[PDB]
C-alpha cells in the first residue's frame, strides 16, 4: 500500500519532471528494448532505431498515463480500468516485462534529477511503479 | 545446466515409457487454458474460447506433438544444449517473434503433467532431475535473441 | 480475483485431500529443496534428510494454514493476517521464493488426484496459491 | 557473459572514474533502504530504522567498501567470471546462508547509483553494458549453489 509519505514524494518527482514528461518515455523505452532486447518482440512493426517517430508518438502516450495515475493515486484501479483491459485482452504482454520498463524508468529519472532522487524517493518511486504494473495485469486470468 | 550420472539415468528411465503424442498434446492444451494470454500466437487455430475447445482442437493437438518431438531429439544432446537449439532460437526470434518467457510456461505446464499422469513413480528426486531439463531447455531457447 | 468456479473448483479439491493434507506438505517442501536449491539457504538450522521430522513438522504448520485460507476464501487478508505480519518483519523470505513453493503444491496435487487435477481445476489451484501468495509479501514494505 | 569488444571498452572507461569505495557504501545502503527484507542478515550492525539511520551507519558504508571493492577486481577479468568468483560463491552458500536473489537486487540499485552519478555520460549503449555486467557477477556467484 502507498502510505502518505510515498503520495507526497511521487507527487513531487513527478513534479519536476513536467514538461519533459514525453522525451523520459521514450527514453526509457530505447533503454528497455537496448538492455533487454526480449521486450522487442511485442513490436515487431516499429522502427526502433534512436529518434524513430513510432517509438516518440508511444513514449508520449506512455508519460500521459503515468501523469493520470498520479492525478489519481487514491484509486489507481478505476482511473486505469480502460487501459488494464487493453493490456489483458488484446495486447497480452507478459507479465514479467511491467518490471523491465519500471526499473528502466527508474533509471531514465535518476539521469534525470541530481538533487531530487534521494534513497527515500527511490523507494516511494519503486513502490508507485509495482503498483501501476500490478493494475495493469491484475484481469489477465 | 549440468545433470549428474543418477539424474541422466532417472531422465531416460522415465522417457522411454512417454507417449509423446498424448504429452505433447496435453502439455501445449493447459498453457492455453491456464495462462490464456499466450492464445495470442494461434489466432489461426480457429476455437480457443472453453478448456474442452482448446484440448479437442486438431491443430493444438498436432502443434504439441511437433513441439514435444524436438524436445525428445533435445535429450539425446544434454551437455550441448544451446548448440542443439541454436538455429531453432533464431527462428523463433526472426520469423515468430515469440517471448521467451513462454518457454519457461510450457517448462512447468509439461512438470505438471508427468507428475499427474506417472502419480507415485514421479518421486521428488525424478522430478529435480526434469526441472534442469526444462530450464536449460528454455534457456538454449532464448539464447540467440538479440 | 477469485470467481465462483475457482471458489468451487478450490474447496473440492482441497477437500479430497482430506486427511492427507499434512503428509502433502511435507512432500512438496522436499520437492521445492531438491528441485530449486537456493531455498535451502532459508533451513540451514534443519536436518533437510528425506523423512526428516522437523520437515514432517513444518510441512504440517503449511498444510493448516491453506485449510485455513480455503475456509475463509472470502476474506483471505483477515484470516492470514498474523501469518503476513512474520513474513515480513521476522522471517523476510524474499518474494521471489513464493512461486516456488506454489509450483511445488501444485505438482503435489497433481500426483495425488488422477480424476480431479483437470484443466479447469489446475487453472483454478494455480490463481488461488498467487492469491496466498500476495497476501503474505503484502506487508514486505 | 557475451560482452562484445566496444563494450568491454565502454565499462572499462567509465569504472576508470568511479570513487569504489563512495558508490560502495551508497549501492548497499540504498539496497537495506528500497528492499528492506535484506536487514536479515545485518542484525549485528546496530541502528537500520529510517533511511539516514542506513545511509550514513558506518558498518554499512564499511561494508559496501568491502563487497564493491571485490566486485571493482573481477571486473579486470571478463573471459571466466565463473572462476573468477568460485570461492566467494562457496562462501556465500555454504558459511553465510545468502539467497542469490540478493545479488540480482543489488546489481539493479547499482545501476541505478552509476545513471544518478553520471547523468548524461550513463547512455543507453553505456546501461546496457552494465546490465550484461551486473547480471554476469550475480550468475557466478550464483554458481556454487547446488
Ligand atoms: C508502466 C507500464 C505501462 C504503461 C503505463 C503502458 C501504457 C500504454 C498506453 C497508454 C498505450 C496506448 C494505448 C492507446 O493506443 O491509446 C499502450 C500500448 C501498448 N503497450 Fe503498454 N504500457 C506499459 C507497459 C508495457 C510493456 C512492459 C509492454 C511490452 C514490453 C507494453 C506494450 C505495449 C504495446 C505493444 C502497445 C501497442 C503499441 C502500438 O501498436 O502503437 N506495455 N501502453
Ligand atoms: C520446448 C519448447 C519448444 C520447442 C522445442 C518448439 C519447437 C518448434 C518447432 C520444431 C517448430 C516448427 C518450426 C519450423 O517451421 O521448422 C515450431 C513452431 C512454432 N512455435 Fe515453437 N517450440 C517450443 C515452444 C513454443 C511456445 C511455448 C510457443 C508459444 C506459446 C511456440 C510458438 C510457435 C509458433 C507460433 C510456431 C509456428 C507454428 C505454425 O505456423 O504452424 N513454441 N516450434
Ligand atoms: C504458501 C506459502 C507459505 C505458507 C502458507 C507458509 C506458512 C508458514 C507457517 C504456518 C509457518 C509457521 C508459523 C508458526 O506457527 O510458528 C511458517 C514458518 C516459516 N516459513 Fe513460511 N509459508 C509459506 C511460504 C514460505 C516460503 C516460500 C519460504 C522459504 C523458501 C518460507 C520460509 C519459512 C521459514 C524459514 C519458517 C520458520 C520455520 C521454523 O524455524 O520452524 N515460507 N510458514
Ligand atoms: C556484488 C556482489 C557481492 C560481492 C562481490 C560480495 C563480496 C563479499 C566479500 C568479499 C565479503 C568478505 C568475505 C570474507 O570474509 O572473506 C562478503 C561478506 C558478506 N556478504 Fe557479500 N558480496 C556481495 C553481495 C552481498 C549481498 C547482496 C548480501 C546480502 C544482502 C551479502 C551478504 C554478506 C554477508 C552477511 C557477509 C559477512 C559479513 C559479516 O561478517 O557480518 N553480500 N561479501
Amino acid at each position: 500500500v502507498l502510505s502518505p509519505a510515498d503520495k507526497t514524494n511521487v507527487k513531487a518527482a513527478w513534479g519536476k519532471v513536467g514538461a519533459h514528461a514525453g522525451e523520459y518515455g521514450a527514453e526509457a523505452l530505447e533503454r528497455m528494448f537496448l538492455s533487454f532486447p526480449t521486450t522487442k518482440t511485442y513490436f515487431p512493426h516499429f522502427d526502433l532505431s534512436h529518434g524513430s517517430a513510432q517509438v516518440k508518438g508511444h513514449g508520449k502516450k506512455v508519460a500521459d498515463a503515468l501523469t493520470n495515475a498520479v492525478a489519481h493515486v487514491d484509486d489507481m484501479p478505476n482511473a486505469l480500468s480502460a487501459l488494464s483491459d487493453l493490456h489483458a485482452h488484446k495486447l497480452r504482454v507478459d507479465p514479467v516485462n511491467f518490471k523491465l520498463l519500471s526499473h528502466c524508468l527508474l533509471v531514465t529519472l535518476a539521469a534525470h534529477l541530481p538533487a531530487e532522487f534521494t534513497p527515500a524517493v527511490h523507494a516511494s518511486l519503486d513502490k508507485f511503479l509495482a503498483s501501476v504494473s500490478t493494475v495493469l495485469t491484475s484481469k489477465y486470468r | 545446466v549440468h545433470l549428474t550420472p543418477e539424474e541422466k539415468s532417472a531422465v531416460t528411465a522415465l522417457w522411454g515409457k512417454v507417449n509423446v503424442d498424448e504429452v505433447g498434446g496435453e502439455a501445449l492444451g493447459r498453457l492455453l487454458v491456464v495462462y490464456p494470454w499466450t492464445q495470442r500466437f494461434f489466432e489461426s487455430f480457429g476455437d480457443l474460447s472453453t478448456p474442452d475447445a482448446v484440448m479437442g482442437n486438431p491443430k493444438v493437438k498436432a502443434h504439441g506433438k511437433k513441439v514435444l518431438g524436438a524436445f525428445s531429439d533435445g535429450l539425446a544432446h544434454l551437455d550441448n544444449l544451446k548448440g542443439t537449439f541454436a538455429t531453432l532460437s533464431e527462428l523463433h526470434c526472426d520469423k515468430l517473434h515469440v517471448d521467451p518467457e513462454n518457454f519457461r510456461l510450457l517448462g512447468n505446464v509439461l512438470v505438471c503433467v508427468l507428475a499427474h499422469h506417472f502419480g507415485k513413480e514421479f518421486t521428488p528426486p525424478v522430478q529435480a532431475a526434469y526441472q534442469k531439463v526444462v530450464a536449460g531447455v528454455a534457456n538454449a531457447l532464448a539464447h540467440k535473441y538479440h
